[PDB]
């Protein structure tokens, strides 16, 4: 019914300058405070600032100078610009509401969808998509060489779901982001059925579907 | 009158060996005289009844009357234990109850059969007896065999006895014949057993859908509705047999055999000599006909089920009929297939249907439903191939063994009596499937499997030793095969120690025919893996080769149970060193 | 400073069992303001309990808070499969600006040993003309997670130039999966032919291997 709908978030160039912005779609929200929750990959919740229904933002001691919070009530839209981004802020940015009756109370009951910002010079580079070809054994894919986050794989554009494993992405010591997608399937399938791993990198609008058989 | 009803339409006979098989079913555990005079008893009151239904006692349903003599005698914990429950209950509940308390495999002692003269000296003293006591032990060793079949095969039975305690060469003639009856009986039993539990576990609407597939290949130029109403027919009589109502269950049957008989010209042509025989042999003889010739030029099914306007308003309106006639219409032109494959081509056709039909564009999104069996018919059909050939090189022998290790790796838990019997029965799928051609292979073979994978799972219910084993057992009945051959190596498990005496043979294995031999091997083989899995590939191929030149050798070395004693409890480390 | 230290950072119970998550704050965190959110690996983080010890509506009542002060304790009464997830337990201080989430604990299930099925897949042709090599070694659905690949490159035992990723724990087995790619040039890879995989588990009695010769089929 009531769910919060970020976006604006992505690859940033270190001292770079980010405005992610936060859309309410079920209710009011101009009544309400928010609030914008970062955490890095791997660690835990960190709170950044927030904004009333009035104007009046306050924002967390390290934050305050790099990030902005504002509302844009004529659009039911709250905002978060972040100036002088470091490599440190790459982070899942969430938009959290206050629960309806506190102000200075640390509850957020409502989130959003959390948007990734990878503050990195580096430049964006789609994936490239191998086959892990099967040795009931399994086979899976291998998306190596890419940059930003995140990339998302599919397999049989969704058909085969269940024994899938697709594992987190690691940075190579290249910099570059690296994954593989594997998925359990009976034996006697190989050949006969086809497999495919559908890999979708929306950051550099890279798209591939790379079918996975065994080699000989 | 409902006994009475019965007692007159299936003849004397025929109902007291009926109600003989009825108790022998329910109490495995009484002794032959016990039952003998209980049936004898159901007889005479049968009698009483042909002769005045109105009868005092005469209309009370066959659960009661049956119900009632069983309990005359059950009240006996000291011999059967818990059938006293059933007792203190009123029907039907008493007779679930006692349907539910059906032991798989009684503590029953496999029946050596005696020698061609002791048999047919038997036979000749006290004929009725020695027929009954055939009955009597079947039935209680196979609580779930087909009823009216297993009076067919006591018909068989009885020839057998009637025309080679006459012959020439008695035992050349009885025991080829008491062979074959005894693999047709096991066969029946099994290949019914899979039938009630397809009932009993996933309910009339799984056995109808079944139905319409072996019969629609069997009798492809049968109409639709022609073959739902034999499917009907066919349901209530197993359902019967099932839920132990026998006498009832041969009457429908005799009924629809009857029917079947009477409209040939309606169901298939291959039934004319069928419809010669005795009511018992007509009966099998249906059950086992050939399937018919395949009407000529059949047309395309994507006509409609594919492109037709009103696939989903018809899929909607009536799913059971629209799936059934898709089933019907490729169950016909695929005698090929196994009946289990034809479910899941028509599983598939229902969820694509599931998911399209209320989509936006629905006939574009199922366009191409056909496509999606391609897959699906091949997959089992290169597995059969693969399996074929492997069988081809290795012999029955060698390939129960490489069974036997697969099938000991996959689930470990399993008693090695148990893996070992599972495994050669097995095995016999490839003895049995892959003389015939890839066009008689699949249905072949993977219908027989079910049987043996069902005849496992019943197996395993008693006693589970294996989380893996009872979900494959109960998901989907039709991809139990699948489901099995999937599975893969158990790293959990934990080796079975190594008890020296467990890998040490004696004299006793030099007297045995080559078959025991055998599985004396097969039985220490699963031991090796139980002792060593993970980490064991063709090496086990070397010791098992070890222990075949291994007994040769002591089997002939002038041995005076030295050759096994020594080369034994010593001999072990020698070959265990890897 | 202010510092919220929660613990233990991880644990491990049955279901069934009663798992008890401690949150201790430096400076006594004000009246009562003290949050618990659980958070599952995607998904954002979900407020179970406020004011310390209330619980949200479309909280389970298994989740309990307590607590005053300086320490306050979320307690599982009967833990299920469906609360695997990392806890966190937030606080407000006076300060406003100040609100901090603890380091929050990680909660998996407990569910008999299992050893990892190993899988290995030498490099593609396509990533051959690439110049690259990657050797992948999946060891799928196992428990605990610890677990130890090691590779060997004609017997010649690597260390740093592979980079292994593990999975969540899986929410139908509970279990994990683990991803050991090695990484050498292709000049490295065809410089050689036995590619191996050397895994370690608490699951098996002994370290098995699943090898390759490179070229062969």
């Amino acid at each position: 019914e009531v769910q919060l709908l970020e976006s604006g978030g992505g690859l940033v160039q270190p001292g770079g300058s980010l405005r992610l912005s936060c859309a309410v779609s079920g209710i009011d929200l101009s009544n309400y405070a928010i609030n914008w929750v970062r955490q890095a990959p791997g660690k835990g919740l960190e709170w950044i600032g927030i904004i009333w229904a009035s104007g009046t933002t306050f924002y967390a001691t390290w934050a305050k100078g790099r990030f902005t919070i504002s509302r844009d009530n004529s659009k039911n839209t709250v905002y978060l610009q972040m100036n002088s981004l470091r490599a440190e802020d790459t982070a899942v940015y969430y938009c959290a509401r206050t629960v309806p009756g506190y102000s200075t109370a640390p509850y957020f009951d409502l989130w959003g969808q959390g948007t990734l910002v990878t503050v990195s010079s580096a430049s964006t580079k789609g994936p490239s998509v191998f086959p892990l070809a099967p040795s009931t054994a399994a086979l899976g894919c291998l998306v190596k060489d890419y940059f930003p986050e995140p990339v998302t794989v599919s397999w049989n554009s969704g058909a085969l779901t269940s024994g899938v494993h697709t594992f987190p992405a690691v940075l190579q010591s290249s910099g570059l982001y690296s994954l593989s997608s594997v998925v359990t399937v009976p034996s006697s399938s190989l050949g006969t059925q086809t497999y495919i791993c559908n890999v979708n990198h929306k950051p550099s609008n890279t798209k591939v579907d790379k079918k996975v058989e065994p080699k000989s | 009158s409902e006994v009475a009803h019965r007692f007159k339409d299936l003849g004397e006979e025929n109902f007291k060996a009926l109600v003989l098989i009825a108790f022998a079913q329910y109490l495995q555990q009484c002794p032959f005289e016990d039952h003998v005079k209980l049936v004898n008893e159901v007889t005479e009151f049968a009698k009483t009844c042909v002769a005045d239904e109105s009868a005092e006692n005469c209309d009370k349903s066959l659960h009661t009357l049956f119900g009632d003599k069983l309990c005359t005698v059950a009240t006996l914990r000291e011999t059967y234990g818990e059938m006293a429950d059933c007792c203190a209950k009123q029907e039907p509940e008493r007779n679930e109850c006692f349907l539910q308390h059906k032991d798989d495999n009684p503590n029953l002692p496999r029946l050596v059969r005696p020698e061609v003269d002791v048999m047919c000296t038997a036979f000749h003293d006290n004929e009725e007896t020695f027929l009954k006591k055939y009955l009597y032990e079947i039935a209680r060793r196979h609580p779930y065999f087909y009823a009216p079949e297993l009076l067919f095969f006591a018909k068989r039975y009885k020839a057998a006895f009637t025309e080679c305690c006459q012959a020439a060469d008695k035992a050349a003639c009885l025991l080829p014949k008491l062979d074959e009856l005894r693999d047709e009986g096991k066969a029946s039993s099994a290949k019914q057993r899979l039938k009630c539990a397809s009932l009993q576990k996933f309910g009339e609407r799984a056995f109808k859908a079944w139905a319409v597939a072996r019969l629609s290949q069997r009798f492809p130029k049968a109409e639709f509705a022609e073959v739902s109403k034999l499917v009907t027919d066919l349901t209530k009589v197993h359902t019967e047999c099932c839920h132990g109502d026998l006498l009832e269950c041969a009457d429908d049957r005799a009924d629809l055999a009857k029917y079947i008989c009477e409209n040939q010209d309606s169901i298939s042509s291959k039934l004319k000599e069928c419809c010669e025989k005795p009511l018992l042999e007509k009966s099998h003889c249906i059950a086992e006909v050939e399937n018919d010739e395949m009407p000529a030029d059949l047309p395309s099914l994507a006509a409609d089920f594919v492109e037709s306007k009103d696939v989903c308003k018809n899929y909607a309106e009536a799913k059971d009929v629209f799936l059934g006639m898709f089933l019907y219409e490729y169950a016909r032109r695929h005698p090929d297939y196994s009946v289990v494959l034809l479910l899941r081509l028509a599983k598939t056709y229902e969820t694509t249907l599931e998911k399209c039909c209320a989509a936006a564009d629905p006939h574009e999104c199922y366009a191409k439903v056909f496509d999606e069996f391609k897959p699906l018919v091949e997959e089992p059909q290169n597995l059969i191939k693969q399996n074929c050939e492997l069988f081809e090189q290795l012999g029955e022998y060698k390939f129960q063994n490489a069974l036997l290790v697969r099938y000991t790796k996959k689930v470990p838990q399993v008693s090695t009596p148990t893996l070992v019997e599972v495994s050669r029965n097995l095995g016999k799928v490839g003895s049995k499937c892959c003389k015939h051609p890839e066009a008689k292979r699949m249905p072949c073979a993977e219908d027989y499997l079910s049987v043996v994978l069902n005849q496992l799972c019943v197996l395993h219910e008693k006693t589970p030793v294996s989380d893996r084993v009872t979900k494959c057992c109960t998901e989907s009945l039709v991809n139990r095969r699948p489901c099995f051959s999937a599975l893969e190596v158990d790293e959990t498990y934990v080796p079975k120690e190594f008890n020296a005496e467990t890998f040490t043979f004696h004299a006793d294995i030099c007297t045995l025919s080559e078959k025991e031999r055998q599985i004396k091997k097969q039985t220490a083989l699963v031991e090796l893996v139980k002792h060593k899995p993970k980490a064991t590939k063709e090496q086990l191929k070397a010791v098992m080769d070890d222990f075949a030149a291994f007994v040769e050798k002591c089997c002939k070395a002038d041995d005076k149970e030295t050759c096994f004693a020594e080369e034994g409890k010593k001999l072990v480390a020698a070959s265990q060193a890897a | 400073d202010i510092q919220m230290t929660q613990s233990p950072s991880s644990v491990s119970a049955s279901v069934g069992d009663r798992v008890t998550i401690t949150c201790q704050s430096s400076p006594s965190v004000w009246s009562n303001f003290l949050s618990w959110y659980q958070q599952k690996p995607g998904k954002a983080p979900k407020l179970l309990i406020y004011e310390a010890s209330k619980l949200t509506s479309g909280v389970p009542s298994r989740f309990s808070g307590s607590g005053s002060g300086t320490d306050f304790t979320l307690t599982i009464s009967s833990l299920q499969p469906e609360d695997f997830a990392t806890y966190y337990c937030g606080g407000g201080y006076s300060s406003i600006s100040d609100t901090t989430f603890g380091g929050g604990t990680k909660v998996e299930i407990k569910r008999t040993v299992a050893a990892p099925s190993v899988f290995i897949f030498p490099p593609s042709d396509e990533q051959l003309k690439s110049g690259t090599a990657s050797v992948v070694c999946l060891l799928n659905n196992f428990y605990p997670r610890e677990a130890k690949v090691q590779w060997k490159v004609d017997n010649a035992l690597q260390s740093g130039n592979s980079q292994e990723s593990v999975t969540e724990q899986d929410s139908k087995d509970s279990t994990y999966s683990l991803s050991s790619t090695l990484t050498l040039s292709k000049a490295d890879y065809e410089k050689h032919k036995v590619y191996a995989c050397e895994v370690t588990h608490q699951g098996l009695s002994s370290p098995v291997t699943k090898s390759f010769n490179r070229g062969e089929c």
